[PDB]
RNA sequence: AAACUUUCAACAACGGAUCUCUUGGUUCUGGCAUCGAUGAAGAACGCAGCGAAAUGCGAUAAGUAAUGUGAAUUGCAGAAUUCCGUGAAUCAUCGAAUCUUUGAACG
RNA sequence: UGAGCCCGGGUCGAACGGCCUCUAGUGCAGAUCUUGGUGGUAGUAGCAAAUACUUCAAUGAGAACUUGAAGGACCGAAGUGGGGAAAGGUUCCAUGUGAACAGCGGUUGGACAUGGGUUAGUCGAUCCUAAGCCAUAGGGAAGUUCCGUUUCAAAGGGGCACU
RNA sequence: GGUUUUGCGCGAGUGUUUGGGUGUAAAACCCGCACGCGUAAGGUGAGAGCUUCGGCGCAUCAUCGACC
RNA sequence: UUGACCUCGGAUCAGGUAGGAGGACCCGCUGAACUUAAGCAUAUCAAUAAGCGGAGGAAAAGAAACCAACAGGGAUUGCCCUAGUAACGGCGAGUGAAGCGGCAACAGCUCAAAUUUGAAAGCUGGCUUCGGCCCGCGUUGUAAUUUGGAGAGGAUGCUUUGGGCGAGGCUCCUUCUGAGUUCCCUGGAACGGGACGCCACAGAGGGUGAGAGCCCCGUAUAGUUGGAAGCCAAGCCUGUGUAAAGCUCCUUCGACGAGUCGAGUAGUUUGGGAAUGCUGCUCAAAAUGGGAGGUAAAUUUCUUCUAAAGCUAAAUACCGGCCAGAGACCGAUAGCGCACAAGUAGAGUGAUCGAAAGAUGAAAAGCACUUUGAAAAGAGGGUUAAAUAGCACGUGAAAUUGUUGAAAGGGAAGCGCUUGUGACCAGACUUGCGCCCGGCGGAUCAUCCGGUGUUCUCACCGGUGCACUCCGCCGGGCUCAGGCCAG
């Protein structure tokens, strides 16, 4: 399966480990500019579409405006305070509500927030 | 090429170039991260002495063993396990150990001043040439168009009016 | 490089000429017009199936036989007379497995050179340090040419507790030639197996003998391999009274007479 | 060995670096060292040769040979001592190239700059002894 | 017998193989983002006490100013430096200047 | 047995080998093979025409082919003459040298090295237009750019006036 | 990229090395989730090898089977 | 007559801007053939090479007219598998994705559609005393407000706040910081050998007359001297205007992109005639609208988005630019054409083509002087460790050549077996062992005792054993074994 012209576009990966000391000083610079704060953001739980998955979840993109109302966190600052925010999903049921309100209890549990200035 | 021959030809000294980097790998600062942080630990290793958490993400591969740093219904509403249509938004109304981590608690936990608003001069005259026609009578301060050309409510009028001390 | 000895513009002047088929460089001015060209056997030509980046410079190795092979290089290195036969001046010291206490090891007591260069003494790895000063000598070959000047032989191995013995002894016997430091939950083959060969000089800590049942108890996937015999003193094995017991009688000596 | 990602191992740069140094490097690779009684004196191990010093030969067929420096020949990485010279053909006498390596500073050639040099060199001495004494 | 032809050996030639060396190449990795009408890249002509080229510079021309270092440059010749000093140097750094004819090239 | 291995003697001056594993641009008599060098042929073929050369002296280490003089020949104004255009670039002159070039020699040379030499109001260029080409107005073309040259271009000059 | 044979590891499982975490830093050590390939009981005669000499019978073949 | 407005012009008008280079990677346009397979043709090479236009440190893309059919996901980009699967092809040669899922990185926004209308609230200039003034642009619309998982307006009650200095800090350069030149031998020269030391968070590398941790530059860690520009920042001055902002509620409203979708047709392209996408031409829309998908499920029900306006870091690429670090790479016919005054000398009208060529010696100490020669040079003499290193310069093979030495030669030489002659040589041998006497010189003779070590019965040390025993030498005799060729 040589047909092409492989030999012009053949990429050697000689820089898997010097990439990955670049991706790992890279996460150690946000958290010198971020000192307290994480380096992520917090991530709701979501479920996998296809029936091959479903019965798995994983993380998905942002929180949505009624479970991060039911948590009792404002819109405007939960990007502030380190939570994504996903305007696109819908609940559609109240087991994917329930278990990302949770989720957003325990992290303001364990959350320090510092005065403004 | 030819310009790397031509300057190994040339008699123009070579400019090395200092390691500058565009974002610093260290805290710095007068802060209690700035002065806990060792340079030679590494970013987990160095949250798991203060007692935090670094990312709040999903565990991509395994760890170090002593790392920390990485994570009646009438109605039948699910919700009513989770509780303690307005809610503050400024603020948190939040509720053996590390030492930065317990300093930290103390840093977030210290009472603070609030640089209370005062009000401008031209508006005490104004609420003070209220006060002095109508008296008392918010709903009369609201009627007049002379004394209150900007026609605010009787609420809003008595909300400033407390704020003078103007009752 | 892609482009050597293809740089140049070449052409076979033909068949009816008496000269070799080789494409030849056009030209007229210069010693190098009419010279062959594009060939391994020409001058200033192509070489043979040039090298290129993608060859495979790096080999996938199970990780339960790269396990296997650690477990039977620590073996190895409790064996006295494997020890000898790899070149260890192991003489004048005591139990092979040498384990020495953490607390001669811990701390600021041996980050100075010289209190680490007087423990070796003490202990009895002393003629292995040595041994190492003596053999340095110029490398053979244009390995010289290539940032490899010298060689030497390996000395004593030091295998410490990071959580106790404190990470500080590393540099007490950086300078040391011939030593070198090891931490025990990352044991290199490389350095218990020099050359392919089994055998070498460790000296442990106190703490990293405890902690080697703990890091050989947390690989997932992996147990101590079970050996294929049980005893393995053969003359134990033939000469039990069970196994002669039922042997039969010799058929003849280890030196027969010839008869005719 | 080796740490700093910045210093190079390379022989090949390392005698590229040394045979094309500027005048102001080539002075630094011209030291000499200072004789038994200066370094008690100054608290000084070594120093870069100049024209006004007094050396001693230590090593080379001029076994123990004393003389003023004459000249600084930086081109070539050599030193003349006064009245170490040998003869031409012709019989004029040429000097004798010897490199400061091969020499011992025994009078130095004093100037307010040179103080100043000696008092930097004594001050890092003496700040790491009192650092690791106690 | 000599001469000639051939074989070997010693020495000497022709020629530049072999060993040794390498301020070169080749490949990989890392940090960084910077040409030009405020005239670029390229071309040309000039400039040193004694220079053809390479290199550097532009009629302030193998260079000027400033900063640092601290006593040279050197093939020769001639001046220095008072060294207890704004100060040698074919020195390094470099924020200020000079910068001929053209060339996108513009009376 | 063999591919080979080891030692002695001479030369030389700065690195090298044995063992066992790893690795490869790893083993030559050929390819009218590549590059470089060297033979026999061989001191051989050969060193052409332009009738033609000779005597003394000088220079010089060295003179058939360098000079002076004399002789014998020749070009015969459509020249073997004296000048230019084009082209070349220092070949022009003096002094010095004789490594290489002038298919013999050389003291000679358009060779080599060191100095010197080209003086204009009137001689040419510089000014003018010729056949012809280019820019501008416009119009094509994906575009590098093509057509277009007086075109349905506001395109160039000069004067007068009691202010 | 297929394929045959030999050695080695684990074996109804196997493969750490996309990636993440340590590091004495291109090495070595470690692994959370997916993912690739594979997997989720008879009669008679011979027959290696055992035998308490009565017999028991591997693998495999032949035949009658049983099931899907 | 004068004066506005519109449109179009002039100016070496005041201030600006573009062109060219580079092009490794990036965004577009344009665009082949050799080759491969097959009766042929389409196909393949390849949506590649050549050609043209346009950027940056990255570019491009990008916050759904998306994926899906789910218990749902949720901008873009890249790696892994998906997968050589679906799909298109005489179902030839072949071509060939994507969803899900694991991961790296994550970030969201600006307009047009509204009347500020109780106040163009906006901005370019150029004159300044830097206080501020005028000229204009603009109502054919510049500010503030809003951008459809929104929003506005009122009401209500909480909550929130802006500017200027700024100690100091981080990053990067920069000064300084360990230890033998101790004794002896070889050597021109120790950096070699032997002895005695020292330093080491430094035994990386290089130089110095031969292998240097301690002779020199540097190397390691913590500091320390001075400077540069960015960013952060403890604190300190102030603030203000009935100024802005988040939400809550509702008997009031809620504007969303056209020669654009779409239909027909031609070319091209894709795995993709529900045309996969794009382009040209003909026609040419809608508002409980439009696009895509699911579904035999009984009608086209259901699901999911919102096109024709725009911005945006990061993970990704990199043969080019400024540097830096490395290699189981090559070692002067190798490695780039170029380790050298190499894209040079030279060739061609031109486009273009394009070499050869490294090494005296530690130090020129590069041979004074004498002599022969016209000179080039030669010979003495000299430097050097070496001239068997004299710039035709480290070492100096073979082909080929000279001299000397030996030998052979009636129309080939060379090769195999076996003697002989001549020259030249490696071995072997030189004596060892054991007995019997004699002269000795010395107590590691047997035994016993104590201690110790072991293989637990064998040894070793110390004592006793001070001589028909034991150990070495010397002088004799004898035995045996010894090299070569033979009878």
């Amino acid at each position: 399966h040589f047909r092409k012209h492989w030999q012009r576009r053949v990429r050697c990966h000689f820089d898997q480990p010097g990439k990955k000391v670049t991706r790992r000083l890279a996460r150690r610079a946000k958290a010198a500019a971020l000192a307290p704060r994480p380096v992520d953001k917090l991530r709701p739980i979501v479920r996998c579409p296809t029936v091959k998955y479903n019965r798995r979840t994983r993380l998905g993109r942002g929180f949505t405006l009624e479970e991060l109302k039911a948590a009792g966190i404002p819109r405007l600052l939960a990007p502030t305070i380190g939570i994504a925010v996903d305007h696109r999903r819908k609940n559609l049921s109240e087991e994917s509500l329930a278990a990302n309100v949770q989720r957003l209890k325990d992290y303001k549990a364990r959350l320090i927030l510092f005065p403004r200035k | 090429r030819e310009l790397q021959k031509r300057k190994r030809r040339s008699s123009r000294p070579t400019i090395r170039m200092p390691n500058r980097r565009k974002k610093a790998l260290n805290p710095a600062g007068n802060n209690i991260i700035a002065k806990s942080w060792n340079k030679k630990e590494t970013l987990s290793q160095n949250y798991t002495r203060f007692g935090l958490v670094a990312k709040l993400g999903k565990a991509t591969g395994g760890t170090a063993p002593g790392n920390k740093a990485l994570l009646s219904e009438s109605d039948a509403v699910p919700q009513q396990q989770q509780q303690e249509n307005h809610i503050r938004q400024h603020d948190l109304e939040l509720e053996s150990k590390p030492e930065v981590l317990r300093a930290l608690e103390r840093e977030a936990t210290r009472p603070v001043e609030k640089t209370v608003r005062h009000q401008s001069e031209r508006e005490r005259e104004w609420l003070q040439r209220l006060v002095d026609k109508h008296g008392d009578d918010v709903a009369a301060m609201a009627r007049d168009r002379k004394l209150n050309p900007y026609q605010q409510t009787a609420s809003d009028i008595k909300r400033r009016l407390k704020k003078a001390g103007l009752l | 490089s892609e482009k050597a000895g293809h740089q140049t513009s070449a052409e076979s002047w033909g068949t009816g000429r008496a000269v070799a088929r080789i494409p030849r460089v056009s030209g007229g001015g210069t010693h190098r017009a009419g010279q062959g060209a594009f060939g391994n056997m020409c001058r200033s030509g192509r070489m043979f199936a040039p090298t290129k980046i993608w060859r495979k410079w790096h080999v996938k190795i199970n990780q339960g036989q790269k396990r296997f092979a650690t477990a039977s290089a620590l073996a190895a290195s409790a064996v006295a007379p494997l020890l000898m036969a790899r070149g260890h001046q192991v003489s004048t010291v005591p139990e092979v497995p040498l384990v020495v206490d953490s607390a001669a090891v811990a701390g600021d007591a041996v980050a100075k050179t010289a209190a680490a260069y007087k423990l070796l003494k003490a202990i009895g790895a002393g003629p292995d340090v040595e041994k190492v000063k003596k053999s340095k000598k110029l490398r053979a070959g244009k390995g010289k040419m290539r940032g490899r000047r010298h060689r030497q032989r390996r000395g004593p191995l030091i295998v410490y507790s990071p959580e106790h013995d404190g990470k500080e002894l590393v540099k007490g016997f950086r300078n040391i030639p011939g030593v070198e430091t090891c931490p025990v939950d990352a044991l290199n083959l490389l350095q218990l197996a020099p050359g392919g060969h089994l055998g070498r000089f460790i000296v442990w800590t106190s703490a990293a003998i405890k902690q080697l049942d703990a890091v050989y108890e947390s690989k997932k996937g992996f147990f101590l391999p079970a050996n294929i015999v049980s005893q393995a003193d053969l003359s134990r094995l033939i000469n039990s009274t069970e196994i002669q017991s039922v042997l039969r009688a010799p058929k003849g000596e280890a030196r027969t007479k010839r008869a005719c | 060995m080796k740490v700093r990602p910045t210093v190079s191992s390379s022989r090949r740069k390392a005698r590229k670096a040394h045979f094309s140094a500027p005048s102001s490097v080539r002075r630094v690779i011209m030291s000499a060292p200072l004789s038994k009684e200066l370094r008690e004196k100054y608290n000084v191990r070594s120093i870069p040769i100049r024209k006004g010093d007094e050396v001693q030969i230590v090593r080379g067929a001029h076994k123990d040979k004393e003389g003023k420096v004459t000249s600084v020949y930086r081109l070539k990485y050599v030193i003349h001592v006064e009245r170490v010279t040998r003869e031409k053909a012709t019989g004029q006498t040429v000097p004798i190239g010897i490199h400061p390596s091969n020499v011992v500073i025994t009078k130095l050639h004093l100037d307010k700059d040179r103080e100043n040099i000696l008092a930097r060199i004594k001050a890092g001495r003496e700040q790491v002894a009192k650092a690791k004494g106690k």
